[PDB]
RNA sequence: CGCUGGCAGUCGGCAGAGCGAGAAAGAGAGUGGCGCGGACGCUACGCCGCGACGAGUAGGAGGGCCGCUGCGGUGAGCCUUGAAGCCUAGGGCGCGGGCCCGGGUGGAGCCGCCGCAG
RNA sequence: AAUGCGAGUGCCUAGUGGGCCACUUUUGGUAAGCAGAACUGGCGCUGCGGGAUGAACCGAACGCCGGGUUAAGGCGCCCGA
RNA sequence: CUAAAUACCGGCACGAGACCGAUAGUCAACAAGUACCGUAAGGGAAAGUUGAAAAGAACUUUGAAGAGAGAGUUCAAGAGGGCGUGAAACCGUUAAGAGGUAAACGGGUGGGGUCCGCGCAGUCCGCCCGGAGGAUUCAACCCGGCGGCGCGGUCCGGCCGU
């Protein structure tokens, strides 16, 4: 990525769109984890409407 | 259905047959109920009629979703800024037309009522012609118990 | 890929996407540019204004090579020479001005559109425009004509 | 990375079977044998495999060491557990929990190890 | 005179060469091609120059 | 039944990128997690712009980047680009710039790194500022494409400067009847 | 990434020799199976022979 | 000694008859396989009373009991012995059908392995 | 169809198990007065939860683990201990296009998955 | 002011360009299941309950089902009441 | 006057194919520009497959014979000289059911059949308790091997750094 191809005229290695691709280690990093809200993992299913009358 | 009448029936939120809604009355409301007069049957509800309607068919419009009013938190989360925090506050603001009647009435979903038990008299004619359409003043409660 | 085309989803539908009343006939309005005056006049006037008629003088044996005059603006004037040509004059103290030959880079006329950096130039060109030479004189420079 | 090569192998792998509205994987270290990111036995740096022994009895537990990742000859360590049905279930659970080695596969390893021991019993 | 042949940009051909070469040094990607390389000592398998002889 | 109209029930908008490239699809996973797990609206805009087509993320010129980061108040900030940062060669001085983009061209990268700034990717931006704080979102000119000169009111209509579709331009290519007061009329 | 390891050159007998070559930067290029498929299925049409009735 | 599934819920099917093609009874050239009628005057696609019904989406089976055999299992097609170690961890919800082109010699070995792996075979006495 | 809804928190003896609640924001840090144990999950193109809705000619769009033929890869795929094809008051799956098994007939080739092409 | 509803905007674009019927208004004609208009709703494109039958009338519009209740119509027998 | 680079669905000799597979592909896979038609110019088909090997059914018997019945060949005549596989339309016979609003159909049941469940004493799984048994057996220690982790706050040595 710093030295061009010598047997080709003008070719370089292509650039990376995403350097660190291990998004598991990206996501469970303390930099990201502190700037998150609490997870809402409680399932609230529908309530059978009883007649109050 | 005529287009002018379709627009008023949508502004009254009556998009389906046997739907019911609470409307406060003034000149601007009577002149719209006159336009939709042969297609509706309106009247003056009792306090027990409001109690039956809000307790049995009361659904709230919360995040554009028809949510059953099974707990007072559901009312208090949306109408709590107008000091309406329970079923009793909702019934009070509906029955006595208060300051936040527009918000309290628009929070309620339009009432999805059944077919009238016993039967209709005549759908196509006015109430004073021995039918059903138009203004039945004290007799909307008799339809409310058989339709609710 | 014929498997991605519309024809494979049109098997079973009788008119093949072309209508029951107005069928897919062969040429129901003429062939090609037919009826530009008569029955496609609204399209030809609403989308192709000026299509009918004669404008201007004729030139019989026109060869494009005589009027060859490629142009470069002054905002591209410093891209024709190398970067160490430009920065050496910036670090230079004797006031020597680099020479840009635009005919060598393949341009004949210099037009003046963009800015010039505050440093002297000697631009050799076949043609110059007025604002191009005044933007070179204002930054301090020479406009040398070549043939 | 594991996610990066999962995005390659999620649909065009040679271990993938897609028939009868189900999907699986014939991968060597895929315990539960299903095609998923968590259970894939070759994209991860730490994998656990539970297989039957070469002879009739025993359960072979295979891990992947962290050092040789591009070196598949010496990458996997293998142990043979020819014991009773309960101490192997304590042993594999210890090997995962105490070593903290890919801890979300412990009950899957125990459920595979129970099935191998059930399969090595005499049939009725 | 159907268009039998397609032309591909040289930079994309080289890019595909780089993507195919970089995928051949990864374990899971060559396993998922089905090659039996469980006992291969190193995945960039490099040998000496007397093999050409 | 109800008398509602189902014409506009399905909104057309993008839920996912149409592209199948797996490096973009991992950044989509990252910012999809971030947009729902943070209350920052920056991650929502970045995630929505990652879905978009190539014409909906036009490239920025370096000169437009210099002028949009030269504004007062926005010093020492990260310019965030969803499209491509291309070089603009009609500018001589490049100050240092902290850059986050999907793509940076090879000659713009050299000029930025020679100026002394940094070029990040979007995973690096997610690690640095997870909520995108101290950032300036930028986008290219969307009407910069040549396709938009042929759009609008039709040519051959009064007060419509719309470019027509011609096979070539010249003296005798649509310049006579709808264009001259001499020949016919002029709109 | 950027970390280029040191691959070992193996002898013809299968054991490692003393020679080590650093990993070329080609093997850290991005993996794009969509572009590899696009290049392959367009360049594979170029060896075809015409057929006609 | 039958192999029970994990659960056996009650299977509700909204329709058990096939959806036969319109006028597949007056002709042999018209097969039983369903074709949606698209005629201008067709009394079947206009949903006239007392005619052949059309396969709408409302007839769709419950997703919990969809593709499930009356024994309570779902089915997987198996060609060789190696495809059973695929199914051993999906044991109490998916069962095996040996494919028709598998010979009897290998079909004996498949059901022999399925017996010790406790995988149910829908056709264990198939060829012999 | 919408909520451009929720889940990377499976954070475990380097542990402390939560974000449904009417009321913008932190179960924050410091500074002074025995028993070795804990179901499932997550093909994130996946899984899950709330509501509302469902006519259709001409026509348009999307999804097909619907179907036919051939090619590049791939199933240490199937096969004279019986392939393709055909027949069947047999057992089934799928809303459907269709498909898988059982029996018979037959005697030599055939299919699944990822892409490509007509 | 009341009531109600998330809106705004840009490309590309098929089919169609024979229509017909009804309350009211209305032209020509003795009149027409005639010819020609305005408004709205239908049929065409649409099944269902009723008018015995039935393009348009009355009611009501349609995913697959169970329970309950109705509309317009009916309740001697056909034929539910 | 003048070579070369350029053209080539005819001819001779070749090679190949993401082409077609006997209603396809040339009209023509075969005694095909043949049989046949038209005075003529011209028009112009249909038509592949026993078996591995003819081993192509000797002999007995009825009939004038075509045809059968035995016998025999073959892995197989359920391959018998237009013979591989042998569908549908149509027909013969057997078996079952039915029958005065032409037949057929959709929904809902009922009856009779044909087969299937290889049904006909009815599911196992985990823990605990009790009772009869059997092992070369548990924990804890010792030795050796392997693996994981190490903020070994900062142990020694290497490798890499868009
Ligand atoms: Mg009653
Ligand atoms: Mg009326
Ligand atoms: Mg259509
Ligand atoms: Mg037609
Ligand atoms: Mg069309
Ligand atoms: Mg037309
Ligand atoms: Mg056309
Ligand atoms: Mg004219
Ligand atoms: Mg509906
Ligand atoms: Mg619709
Ligand atoms: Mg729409
Ligand atoms: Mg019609
Ligand atoms: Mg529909
Ligand atoms: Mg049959
Ligand atoms: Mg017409
Ligand atoms: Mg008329
Ligand atoms: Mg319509
Ligand atoms: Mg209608
Ligand atoms: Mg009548
Ligand atoms: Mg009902
Ligand atoms: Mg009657
Ligand atoms: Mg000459
Ligand atoms: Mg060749
Ligand atoms: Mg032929
Ligand atoms: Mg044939
Ligand atoms: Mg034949
Ligand atoms: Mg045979
Ligand atoms: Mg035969
Ligand atoms: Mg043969
Ligand atoms: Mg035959
Ligand atoms: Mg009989």
């Amino acid at each position: 990525w710093r030295k061009a191809a010598s047997l080709k005229s003008n070719y370089n290695l292509p650039m990376h769109k995403m350097l660190n691709t291990d998004l598991s280690r990206i996501l469970k990093s303390p930099e990201i984890q502190r700037a998150l809200r609490a997870p809402r993992k409680k399932i609230h299913r529908r309530v059978l409407k009883k007649n109050p009358l | 259905v005529s287009p002018k009448v379709r627009k008023v029936l949508q502004l009254l939120r009556l998009r389906q047959i046997f739907n019911g809604t609470f409307v406060k009355l003034n000149k601007a409301s009577i002149n719209m109920l006159r336009i939709v007069e042969p297609y509706i049957a309106w009247g003056y509800p009792n306090l027990k009629s409001v109690n039956e309607l809000i307790y049995k068919r009361g659904y709230g419009k919360i995040n554009k979703k028809r949510i059953a009013l099974t707990d007072n938190t559901l009312i208090a989360r949306s109408l709590g800024k107008y000091n309406i925090i329970c079923m009793e506050d909702l019934i009070h603001e509906i029955y006595t037309v208060g300051k936040h009647f527009k918000e309290a009435n628009n929070f309620l979903w339009p009432f999805k009522l059944s077919s009238p038990r016993g039967g209709m008299k005549k759908k196509t004619t006015h109430f004073v012609e021995g039918g059903d359409a138009g203004n039945r003043e004290d007799q909307i409660n008799r339809l409310i118990r058989r339709m609710n | 890929p014929s498997r991605l085309r519309k024809t494979r989803k049109l098997r079973g539908h009788v008119s093949h996407g072309h209508g029951r009343i107005g069928k897919h006939r062969k040429h129901p309005g003429g062939r090609g540019n037919a009826g530009g005056m008569h029955h496609h006049r609204i399209n030809f006037d609403k989308y192709h204004p000026g299509y009918f008629g004669k404008v201007g003088m004729r030139h019989y044996h026109l060869k494009r090579n005589q009027s060859f005059c490629p142009t470069v603006n002054l905002d591209k004037l410093w891209t024709l020479v190398s970067e160490q040509t430009r920065v050496n004059a910036a670090k230079n103290k004797t006031g020597a001005a680099p020479i840009i030959d635009v005919v060598r880079s393949g341009y004949y006329k210099v037009l003046g559109k963009g800015k010039l950096p505050k440093q002297p130039v000697i631009v050799k060109a076949k043609f110059f425009s007025r604002r191009a030479e005044e933007k070179i004189k204002g930054v301090g420079g020479a406009c040398v004509l070549v043939a | 990375s594991a996610h990066l090569q999962w995005m390659v192998v999620r649909n065009c792998s040679s271990f993938l079977i897609k028939r009868n509205k189900q999907t699986y994987s014939t991968e060597p270290n895929n315990l539960k044998a299903r095609n998923s990111f968590r259970y894939n036995g070759l994209i991860h740096r730490k994998t656990v495999g539970v297989e039957p022994a070469a002879d009739g009895k025993g359960v072979v537990v295979v891990m992947k060491r962290r050092s040789g990742q591009r070196k598949p000859a010496t990458s996997y360590v293998r142990t043979t557990i020819n014991k009773n049905a309960r101490a192997t279930l304590s042993s594999i659970r210890h090997m995962i929990r105490k070593n903290k080695y890919h801890p979300d596969l412990r009950m899957a390893a125990i459920r595979r190890a129970s099935a191998i021991l059930r399969s090595q019993k005499p049939v009725m | 005179w159907r268009r039998w042949h397609r032309r591909v940009n040289t930079t994309q051909k080289r890019y595909a060469i780089c993507s195919a070469l970089a995928a051949s040094a990864l374990p899971a990607l060559v396993m998922s091609k089905g090659h039996r390389i469980e006992e291969v000592p190193e995945l960039p398998l490099v040998v000496e120059d007397k093999v050409e002889g | 039944g109800v008398d509602i109209r189902h014409n506009k029930d399905r909104k057309v908008r993008r839920k996912e990128p149409k592209s199948q490239d797996i490096y973009l699809r991992l950044l989509v996973k990252l910012y999809r997690f971030l947009a729902r797990r943070t209350n920052s609206t920056f991650n929502q805009v970045v995630l929505k712009r990652l879905f978009m087509s190539r014409t909906n993320r036009p490239p920025l010129s370096l000169s437009r980047m210099i002028r949009k980061m030269k504004l007062p108040g926005r010093e020492n900030k990260t310019a965030v680009v969803v499209g491509t940062v291309t070089d603009d060669v009609r500018v001589q001085e490049v100050p240092k710039l902290k850059v986050c983009a999907l793509r940076v061209t090879s000659r713009a990268r050299s000029r930025i790194l020679k100026a002394g700034g940094k070029i990040l990717t979007f995973d690096q931006l997610a690690l640095d500022s997870p909520k995108g704080r101290g950032t300036v979102l930028l986008s290219g000119p969307r009407k910069g494409r040549e396709v938009y000169r042929h759009f609008g009111k039709a040519p051959g209509t009064p007060h419509s400067h719309t470019k027509p579709y011609v096979r070539s331009k010249g003296r005798k290519f649509e310049r006579a009847r709808g264009r001259r007061a001499s020949r016919g009329y002029k709109n | 990434a950027c970390a280029r390891p040191l691959i070992s050159v193996y002898s013809e007998k299968g054991e490692s020799s003393g020679k080590n070559v650093t990993l070329p930067a080609v093997f850290k290029a991005p993996i794009r199976p969509d572009i590899v498929n696009f290049v392959h299925t367009n360049l594979r049409k170029n060896n075809r022979q015409p057929y006609a009735v | 000694a039958a192999l029970r599934p994990l659960v056996k819920p009650k299977i509700v099917k909204k329709r058990t008859k096939k959806f036969i093609r319109h006028q597949s009874d007056r002709y042999v050239k018209i097969k039983r396989n369903w074709r949606k009628p698209r005629g201008i005057d067709n009394r079947v696609r206009r949903r006239f009373k007392g005619q052949i019904l059309m396969p709408n989406i409302g007839y769709g089976s419950n997703k919990k009991t969809k593709h499930m055999l009356p024994s309570g299992f779902r089915k997987f097609l198996v060609h060789n012995v190696k495809e059973l170690e695929v199914l051993l961890m999906c044991n109490k919800s998916y069962c095996a059908e040996i494919a028709h082109n598998v010979s009897s010699k290998n079909r004996k070995a498949i059901v022999e392995r399925a017996a010790q792996l406790a995988i149910r075979v829908t056709n264990p006495n198939a060829r012999l």
